[PDB]
RNA sequence: CCACAAGUCGAGCAGGUACGAAAGUAGGUCUUAGUGAUCCGGUGGUUCUGUAUGGAAGGGCCAUCGCUCAACGGAUAAAAG
RNA sequence: UUCUAACUCUGUCCCGUGAUCCGGGACGAGGACCGUGUCUGGUGGGUAGUUUGACUGGGGCGGUCUCCUCCUAAAGAGUAA
RNA sequence: AUAGCACUCUGCAAACACGAAAGUGGACGUAUAGGGUGUGAUGCCUGCCCGGUGCUGGAAGGUUAAUUGAUGGGGUUAGCG
RNA sequence: GAACCCACUGUCGUUGAAAAGCCAGGGGAUGACUUGUGGAUAGGGGUGAAAGGCUAAUCAAGCCUGGUGAUAGCUGGUUCU
RNA sequence: UAUAAUGGGUCAGCGACUUAUAUUCAGUAGCGAGGUUAACCGUAUAGGGGAGCCGUAGAGAAAUCGAGUCUUAAUAGGGCG
RNA sequence: CUCCGGGGAGGCGGCAAAUAUCCUUUGAUCCGGAGAUGUCUGAAUGGGGGAACCCACCUACUUUAAGGUAGGUAUUGCAACAUGAAUACAUAGUGUUGCAAGGCGAACGAGGGGAAGUGAAACAUCUCAGUACCCUUAGGAAAAGAAAUCAAUUGAGAUUCC
C-alpha cells in the first residue's frame, strides 16, 4: 500500500474545480519511492519506501536514529 | 417549524407606524438622458402598494 | 548539506573541514563511503575534542 | 393615466443667472417614437459606519458609467440535432 | 563530452530451496537519462450531465415578438384578427 | 464471412488489448512475424485533383502557462511644526 | 442418399396436442461438421462470420433488494341531512 | 350528452383533506397599562422557577434626535408620525 | 442421572382422547439451587470436502490376529530456547515450548469511502447531503474535556446536554 514509513503520508481524497465551478472527485498522492540507505551498526543496505520528506528527516536526524524509532513503533526493518 | 424570511424581500422592505416604504425604480446606471425632474422625483422612499402589501406581509412574518 | 570532511578531497576539503555539499552527494557518496560526516552538533564536538588526533595519525 | 412596476401636465416659493427702458420671458427644441427593471462591478464627492482602542480596509448615501438581456417584465455567467 | 554512487533490467551465476514467484549476494549492459509525485498550457464525442422559445384556422416551412401615426372603432375613454 | 489483393503501424521489456496496481494475453512468437483498416475468386484493368480536413517532415520567424519578481503606488509606524 | 443437424414453400392450429407445433414437400450430411461431461468470460459490462443479435419464456442497457411513499402544471375518485 | 363519449356483471366487507410545529384572522374566558412563563426542581395536572417574549413611540441608510423627525442654505415647502 | 432446600395426594409432557401395565406418606409428580453426561456439522483448528462426509499420523495401557481405550497433531502475532545460507563473524531462514486472536449478535459511539431521484416551476453554480449505502473497530455507554479559550462597564474561568 502507498504509506509512508517514516512519516505516515497516505493519498487523500480532494475536488478537481472547473472554471464553471463544476467539482469532481480527485485523489492527491504522495512523492513515494523505494530508496536503499547504508547502515553500518547492522553492516547492510536497508530498502525503505519513503517521500522526500521522510528523506528530509533522515536528513536531520540521521538514519540510525530513525531505523530505531520505527522498529520501537513495531515495524520489521 | 418555525417560519422563514425571505431575506431578498427583507433587504429591499422596511416597516412604517402604518405600512411599509421602498426605494423606486430607475435610478441605477442609465440617468444622462433622464430629465432633471425624473431625476429628482425618483429620489426617496414610497409606501409599498395596498394591492401589494398582502405579499410582502407573507414573505416577512416577524416585520 | 553541512559535513565535516574524515579524509582529503581534491576540491571539497581536507581532514576535517566544514563544507556545504549538495544533499545527494552526501546522502548517496560522502556519508556512505565513509570520507564525511553531518556537521551535526555531537559529531563535531566528538570529532574535533576526541578523535582529531588518532584521525591525523591515520595519515594514509 | 394606471393591476403593479411605471408614465404625464403643472400654478406657486427660496437661491443664483441671461435677455429687456420696463410690464416681463426662460426648469431644452410645436407635440405625440429615438428605448432596458433587478443583481454585480468602475469613477467624483460624502458632518454616515468602522467587529478591543486610534487608523485603515470594507460597507452605506448623493451624482454618474458598463447589456440588440430586440424572444425588448429581461430562466443560468455560459447551451445544436 | 566523460564518470558512478541514486536509479532500470520481463540478462548470467550463488544461496533461502526440492521453486521460470519473491528476497538477498556477485557480475554484466544502461545511467543522472528513462520513470514517478505536485503544479501548469494544449488536445480531448472516448466517456458523462444537460440544452435546443412562443404565436399559428393541426404541426412543419415562411412571417412576427419592443415603440410612434391613421383606419377598422358603432360623434366621451377603451376595444380583436 | 471467405481464399486473394493493397495501405498503414510494430526492432522486442515490440506495437495493441485487459487492469486501479501487481501483472496477464500478443508469444514460450521475432518483420516470410504480429496489430489496425479497406476491397473481395479469376480475366483485362484501375484516369485527373494535395486547393479543404487529417497524417508525415522541416522551419525557429510572431503569441504565452505555471514559475521568477524590476519598478511604481497605497495603509500604519518616528521626529518635527 | 438413411441416422444426426437445419428450417425454403404450402395446409391445419390461433381460448392449440403445443406461451412457436403437426402433416406433405425442402437443405447439409468427412466437415468452417454434429454431440456428452466439466470449466472461463457479468450489466455501460460480457460475447457476437454483425441481426442492436444473445446474456434463464425478460434486452437501444438483465434480475433482486434498498434511496422510496421518487416527481407528475396530467387523467380518475372523493361517503349523512 | 338518450347519446353510438368515459366507468360500473351482482352482493357483503375495506377504501381517500390527517398529524406536529410556526404564524395570521375570528369567536369565547381570565387579567388588564400591563399580560405571560420556557427548560428545570417538585412522591409531580399543585407549588416554585422572571431568564425570555408581546404591548406601552416614531423619524431617519446611519450617526442622532425624539411627540417629533427626514430632506434643505432655509423656522419656507413637502414625506412619514 | 446424583446431592441440597420447598411441599404433602397424586402422578407416567402436548396435538390427542383411550385402555394396559405401572411409580408413589420408608414422601412420588412438581418448584428453586449446585453437580455428572452431553453424538455429528458449523470460526471448526490433523489433511481434504459437494455442511452434518472421506482419509491419515504420533504417544501410552490393553491386546493376538488385522482391535479397543485416553490423549495429542491448524494458522497468525509476541516471548524464551535450539539450530542455521549465500559469506569469515554475522544475518536471513528453520524448529520446539508458553501465552493471545479469529466467529456471532438488536440499537447507540468512532473512524475510511460516498450517490442519485427531487427543488430551483428548464439547468450546469447551489439544493437534496455528509443523507442512503459499502468498509474497519470499542464500551456499557462512546466521544469531548482542564484555554497558546472567550470578553471588552476591564470582566468569566475544563468538557457534555436542555
Amino acid at each position: 500500500s502507498k504509506v509512508c514509513q517514516v512519516t505516515g503520508k497516505r493519498p487523500v481524497v480532494g475536488n478537481n474545480v472547473s472554471h464553471a465551478n463544476n467539482k469532481t472527485k480527485r485523489r492527491f498522492e504522495p512523492n513515494l519511492h523505494h530508496h536503499r540507505f547504508w547502515l553500518e551498526s547492522e553492516k547492510r543496505f536497508v530498502r525503505l519506501r519513503l517521500t522526500t520528506k521522510g528523506m528530509r528527516i533522515i536528513d536531520k536526524l540521521g538514519i540510525e536514529k530513525v531505523v530505531a524509532d520505527l522498529r520501537a513503533q513495531g515495524q520489521k526493518i | 417549524a418555525k417560519l422563514k424570511t425571505r431575506r431578498g424581500a427583507a433587504k429591499r422592505f422596511k416597516a412604517t407606524a402604518n405600512g411599509f416604504k421602498r426605494k423606486q425604480a430607475f435610478k441605477r446606471h442609465i440617468l444622462t438622458k433622464k430629465s432633471a425632474k425624473r431625476i429628482r422625483q425618483l429620489r426617496g422612499c414610497v409606501m409599498v402598494h395596498v394591492s401589494d402589501v398582502a405579499s410582502v406581509r407573507r414573505m416577512c412574518p416577524y416585520i | 548539506m553541512d559535513v565535516i570532511l574524515l579524509q582529503r578531497i581534491k576540491n571539497l576539503g581536507k581532514l576535517g573541514d566544514k563544507v556545504s555539499v549538495k544533499a545527494g552527494y552526501g546522502r548517496n557518496f560522502l556519508i556512505p563511503q565513509g570520507k564525511a560526516v553531518a556537521a551535526t552538533e555531537a559529531n563535531t564536538a566528538a570529532f574535533e575534542a576526541r578523535r582529531a588526533e588518532l584521525e591525523k595519525q591515520e595519515a594514509e
